[PDB]
RNA sequence: GUCGCCUCCUAAAAGGUAACGGAGGCGCCCAAAGGUCCCCUCAGGCGGGACGGAAAUCCGCCGGAGAGCGCAAGGGUAGAA
RNA sequence: CGCUGACUGGGGCCUGUAGAGCACUGAUAGGGCUAGGGGGCCCACCAGCCUACCAAACCCUGUCAAACUCCGAAGGGUCCC
RNA sequence: AAUCCCCCGUGCCCAUAGCGGCGUGGAACCACCCGUUCCCAUUCCGAACACGGAAGUGAAACGCGCCAGCGCCGAUGGUACUGGGCGGGCGACCGCCUGGGAGAGUAGGUCGGUGCGGGGGAU
C-alpha cells in the first residue's frame, strides 16, 4: 500500500507573543489567519503578572495558506537539524513549528474510539 | 425596603404616562442615568419606559 | 457589643425533602416528586437516575414535578391501563 | 463521562429538546450522497419512508431541486397517511441550504412546519 | 384446610405494641384460652410473629 | 464508640507521632507473630512505646514488622469546669478490633526473637495473645 | 485424602469434626464436604504449594486442592473452605514457593538483612508440571541494595503470571548499614 | 458565652429529635450570571517551540467531567447549569 | 358515617447506617522505581561523577474515616390487593 | 413488493458493547475527495460549518471478525452484620435458638444483544 504512510502536509503554525497592540498587524500582512489569544499568569519575571491579558499571538496556517509560507519564508532559516522533535514535528527561530502527518494522525481528532494514536504510525 | 444609600436603591419606571409604575431593585455600581425598557400602563398596552425616579 | 469565636458550637435548621406520593398510587395533578423545588415536572413518571434503570407511578393525570436532577426528571410517559376509555 | 460526554460533535439531546412534544420529528437525516429523513412521533412510534434519495432513485438535480422534491413528495406520502402538522427535525448540522431544501419539502409539502 | 389451634400463654404483659393487636387480632381476648383457624398465611402470619405467645396446634 | 470532630476540622490530618513499622530481618515460611482479641482505643504513646521497647531488647531479624497505628483521639478538663465542655484533644491511637493480625516475629529459626516480641507482648497492655502463624514457628 | 460430605448441612457439619469445603471445578460443583480434621494433616503440610487429593467413592481421584478458604475466625481456626481440582492441561494459575539459603553477605558479616515481600510466586509453568520445592539465590546483600522481578531467573516452564521489578527481596540494616 | 437563617455529620438507613455536640457559611448581590436562537466540548498529564527554565502562549496525542458554575457547604450535572 | 383501623399475607416503589470496600477524598505503615534537598568526589557554572541520609509523585506488599464510599443487606416506609 | 446475507438512516437495553493488538471492505454504500463566483460561513483561513462536481482512494472516521493484557460482568459452598425469641458474665461484652444473608475472595464470563425504516444482495 506505500500509499499510505507516505505523507501529505497538515497544519503547521508560527507565531509570537509579549507581555503586550497592532504588531500582531505586522502578522496580519505576512499571510491571513489572525492569531487572538490570551496569555497570563500573576508575577514579575518581566513585569507579567497581569494573569487575564491580551499579548498571545498565533496565525495558524496548515496547507494551502502555511503553502506559500513554507515558500516564501522558508529560504531566511539556516539550520536543518537536531531542531527536530520527536512526535514527527518540530519548532525552530522567532516562533515557529510545524507537525508532521503520517497516515495515522487524524484519528485522534476524534470524539469517539479516540485511538491514544499508537506510536509506530507518528 | 431597607434603605442602604449602598449601591443598593430602589426605582420604578413610568409607562410614557401609559400612567403609573411597576417594581425594581437597583444599584448605580454601573450605568447611572441609565435605566428605561418598556411594559404596558393600565394605558392600552406596552409602552417605552425609562425607570429613573 | 459583638460576637465571640472559639466556640464553633453552631447548631444547624430544618428541612424537608420526600418522594411524595411515591411510586405508582393514585395520580393527582400535584406535587409529583421532591428534593428541589423552583422544581420543573415532567410527563408522568421518572425512570432516569444517578442509578441506571427507571421508575413507574402506576398514576396517570395532568403532570408531576422534578427536584432539579436527583430522582431524574419525568418524560417517558405512563399515564397507566387506567387511562383507557372510561 | 456518560457516553454522550466523552465523545463529542451530537446534540441529540438538542433533538430531546423537540422530543417533550410539539409532533412527528420529521427528522432529517443526512449524508450528503444524498438525504434520508422518517417520522419518528412521541410513543414508540415508527415511521414512514416519506422521502428518500434512493426510493425514487438519486435522480440527477443535486442538492437543490433534490430536496425541493424530496421533501414536498414526502410531505405528500404522509399526509396520505393521516397526519397533519409534523414537527421538524435538523437532524443534524444547521438549517444548511440542503436542510433549508428539505425543510421546503415539507412546507410545500402541505405538512405543516 | 389446615385448620390450626392454638392456645395463650407467657402474658403479653407490657410486650411490644403490634404484638398485642396480633393478639386482639387472631382473636385473642383472656388468658391460656384455646382458638382455631384455617392455615391461611394471614393469620397464620400474624400467630406465627406472636410465636413464644403460645401454642399452636393443626387440627380442624 | 465516641469519636472525632472531623478529619480537618477538629483534629485530623495528622502524623499522631510514633515509631514506624518495620523492624528485625525477613523468612519465607516461619511464622512468628502477636496479636490480640482485646478491644481498646490502643493506647498510642503506651502503643509507639511497647513496641519499640520491643526493638531495645533484641536488635535485627526476627519480622519486628508491627500492623497497628491509631489515628483518633479523646479529649476533656480545658475552659470553665464541667458543663457546657468545648475540647481538649490529646492521646489518639486506633481500635484493636477484637483481636486481629497484631505484629510479626517472622523468620526462620530465630525464637531468640520469638521470646522477644514475647517480652514485647509482656509489655503491651491489653493481655495480648502468643503465637504463631501458617505452619507455626518452624 | 479421603474428606467426605456434600448434602445440605453446614451449621453442625460447620461443627465438630467436620469442616465445610466445596467440591469446586471447572463447570461443577457439589455440597460441601471434606471434615475438621483433615484439613488438619495435609493442609499442614502445605496447601496450595503442592496438591494432592482424596478418594471419595473413588469418584475422581484428580488434583488441584484449594485456591481459597481461610481460618478466618477470630480464634484462628478455618472454616468454610474452597476446592477445585484440574483434570486438564492447562494448569495455570500457580503459585508455588521459592526459597534461599543464608549466602553470607550483608549477614553473617554486615549483620544487614532482607526483606522479601515475595516468598512465593503465583506464575503458570507446564500444567500439572511444578516441583513443589523451587529454589533459586543468585545471592547477594547488604548496603542499599535491592533486587526483584525484572532479573529474578526462571528455569524451564516460562511463564512469569507476574511483572518485573517488584517485591523480589532486598537487603536492609537491621541495625544500619 | 448564646440567641435568625443556609449545609455537613448526629437522624440508627421514610420522614424527624435534645445536648453550652461536632465543623462552616448569610442579613450579599448580578442591570445582565436576565429571555431565547445560534455555536463550544474542562481541569489535568505527556511530547514539541517565542519573549518563556515553576507557573503561560501554540501544535499533536490521552481523558464515567477529577475541572466548570460571583459568593458556604451539599445535590447537580457537559446532554451542560 | 360502618369494615375503612393497629397487625399479618401479597405486590410494586423508595432510604441507603451496621458491615464491607479501597479507583472519590484525607490519613498512614514496610518497601521499589524516581527526581526535588542532600551528601562525599574532579575545585566544583561542575552543572560532570558515584552513593550509604530526607523527600514529592507512579508501582507491589499492607492498614484506619461521623461530617469518605465504585458496594450494599438487617429493617422501616407508602399506595394498591 | 408480506424469507435469509449485506450496508445505511437509526432507535431500546446506561461497559457480558470500553481500551487496545492484528486484519478485512469498497461494483454497490459511505466517507475522505475535486474546486470555490453566488446561498451561508469562520473573532484566522470555506480545516469545522459550506455550495457546486467526474476522475483518485480506502490510508484515515467507519462496519463485521479474531485476540483476555488492561479493564467490565460475575455464581455455588462460605464468613461478617441482623429483624425475632432467650440464656452467661459486675466487665468493655460473649453465646444460643429462628427466617434474611453482601462486598471483597478463586471458578469463570464479555469482546454487545436486540427494534422500525431506507438502498440493495438471494429467479
Amino acid at each position: 500500500f506505500h500509499e499510505m504512510r507516505e505523507p501529505r502536509i497538515e497544519k503547521v503554525v508560527v507565531h509570537m507573543g509579549i507581555g503586550h497592540a497592532n504588531a500582531e498587524d505586522i502578522l496580519g500582512e505576512i499571510t491571513g489567519q489572525m492569531p487572538v489569544r490570551t496569555k497570563a499568569k500573576r508575577t514579575v519575571g518581566e513585569f507579567d503578572i497581569r494573569e487575564g491579558d491580551p499579548i498571545g499571538a498565533k496565525v495558524t496556517l496548515r496547507d494551502e495558506m502555511a503553502e506559500e509560507f513554507l515558500q516564501t519564508a522558508l529560504p531566511l532559516a539556516e539550520l536543518a537539524t537536531s531542531q527536530f522533535d520527536d512526535t514527527g514535528n518540530f519548532s525552530f527561530g522567532l516562533d515557529v513549528t510545524v507537525n508532521l502527518v503520517r497516515p495515522g494522525y487524524r484519528v485522534a481528532k476524534r470524539d469517539k474510539a479516540s485511538r491514544s494514536i499508537p506510536t509506530k504510525h507518528r | 425596603a431597607k434603605d442602604g444609600p449602598r449601591i443598593i436603591v430602589k426605582m420604578e419606571s413610568s409607562a410614557g404616562t401609559g400612567f403609573y409604575y411597576t417594581t425594581t431593585k437597583n444599584r448605580r455600581n454601573t450605568q447611572a442615568k441609565l435605566e428605561l425598557k418598556k411594559y404596558d400602563p393600565v394605558a392600552k398596552k406596552h409602552v417605552v419606559f425609562r425607570e429613573k425616579k | 457589643a459583638h460576637k465571640k469565636g472559639v466556640g464553633s458550637s453552631k447548631n444547624g435548621r430544618d428541612s424537608n425533602p420526600k418522594y411524595l406520593g411515591v411510586k405508582k398510587f393514585g395520580g393527582e395533578v400535584v406535587k409529583a416528586g421532591n428534593i428541589l423545588v423552583r422544581q420543573r415536572g415532567t410527563k408522568f413518571k421518572a425512570g432516569q437516575g444517578v442509578g441506571m434503570g427507571r421508575d413507574h407511578t402506576l398514576f396517570a393525570l395532568s403532570d408531576g414535578k422534578v427536584v432539579f436532577i436527583n430522582k431524574g426528571k419525568g418524560a417517558r410517559f405512563i399515564s397507566i391501563e387506567a387511562a383507557q376509555t372510561e | 463521562p456518560m457516553r454522550r460526554r466523552r465523545e463529542a460533535r451530537t446534540d441529540y439531546h438538542q433533538r430531546l429538546r423537540l422530543l417533550k412534544s410539539g409532533k412527528p420529528r420529521l427528522v432529517a437525516r443526512k449524508s450528503n450522497k444524498h438525504v434520508r429523513a422518517q417520522l419518528v412521533t412521541p410513543n414508540g412510534d415508527d415511521t414512514l419512508a416519506s422521502a428518500h434519495s434512493s426510493d425514487l432513485a438519486e435522480y440527477g438535480w443535486e442538492p437543490t431541486g433534490s430536496a425541493y422534491l424530496t421533501g414536498l413528495l414526502a410531505g405528500l406520502r404522509a399526509q396520505e397517511a393521516g397526519v397533519e402538522e409534523a414537527v421538524l427535525d435538523i437532524g443534524l448540522n444547521s438549517p444548511t441550504p440542503k436542510v433549508f431544501a428539505i425543510q421546503e419539502g415539507a412546507i410545500d409539502a402541505g405538512l405543516d412546519i | 384446610m389446615p385448620r390450626l389451634k392454638v392456645k395463650l400463654v407467657k402474658s403479653p404483659i407490657g410486650y411490644p405494641k403490634d404484638q398485642k393487636a396480633a393478639l386482639k387480632a387472631l382473636g385473642l381476648r383472656r388468658l391460656q384460652q384455646e382458638r382455631v383457624l384455617e392455615d391461611t398465611p394471614a393469620i397464620r402470619g400474624n400467630v406465627e410473629k406472636v410465636a413464644h405467645l403460645v401454642r399452636v396446634e393443626v387440627v380442624e | 464508640s465516641i469519636k472525632p470532630t472531623r478529619r480537618e476540622y477538629i483534629s485530623g490530618i495528622p502524623g499522631k507521632g510514633i515509631a514506624q513499622f518495620k523492624m528485625g530481618n525477613n523468612t519465607y515460611p516461619a511464622q512468628v507473630e502477636n496479636v490480640v482479641e482485646k478491644p481498646v482505643q490502643i493506647r498510642h504513646n503506651a502503643l509507639e512505646a511497647a513496641r519499640n521497647a520491643a526493638n531495645r531488647f533484641v536488635q535485627n531479624s526476627g519480622k519486628f514488622r508491627i500492623r497497628k497505628f491509631p489515628f483518633h483521639v479523646i479529649r476533656e478538663q480545658d475552659g470553665d469546669g464541667m458543663r457546657a465542655p468545648f475540647g481538649k484533644s490529646v492521646g489518639t491511637a486506633a481500635r484493636s478490633h477484637g483481636a486481629n493480625h497484631d505484629f510479626i516475629a517472622w523468620v526462620n529459626p530465630d525464637p531468640a526473637v520469638e521470646f522477644a516480641w514475647r517480652r514485647a507482648y509482656m509489655k503491651v497492655t491489653p493481655t495480648v495473645n502468643i503465637d504463631s502463624s501458617p505452619a507455626g514457628n518452624a | 485424602m479421603e474428606l467426605t460430605a456434600k448434602p445440605r448441612t453446614p451449621k453442625q457439619k460447620l461443627d465438630e469434626s467436620m469442616i465445610a469445603a466445596v467440591a469446586y471445578n471447572k463447570e461443577n460443583n457439589v455440597s460441601f464436604a471434606l471434615d475438621r480434621k483433615a484439613f488438619d494433616r495435609a493442609f499442614r503440610q502445605q496447601s496450595t504449594t503442592g496438591l494432592f487429593d482424596i478418594t471419595v467413592e473413588g469418584g475422581e481421584t484428580f488434583p488441584a486442592l484449594v485456591k481459597a478458604v481461610q481460618m478466618d475466625k477470630r480464634k484462628r481456626a478455618p472454616i468454610h473452605v474452597d476446592f477445585y481440582m484440574v483434570t486438564y492441561g492447562e494448569p495455570v494459575e500457580v503459585s508455588v514457593p521459592v526459597h534461599t539459603t543464608g549466602r553470607s553477605q550483608g549477614e553473617v558479616q554486615g549483620g544487614l538483612v532482607d526483606i522479601v515481600v515475595h516468598n512465593l510466586q503465583i506464575v503458570a509453568p507446564g500444567p500439572r508440571r511444578i516441583p513443589q520445592e523451587l529454589v533459586v539465590d543468585v545471592t547477594k546483600m547488604n548496603i542499599g541494595d535491592h533486587i526483584t522481578a525484572g532479573d529474578i531467573k526462571l528455569p524451564e516452564g516460562c511463564t512469569l503470571a507476574a511483572d518485573p521489578e517488584l517485591t523480589v527481596v532486598s537487603v536492609l540494616p537491621p541495625r544500619l548499614t
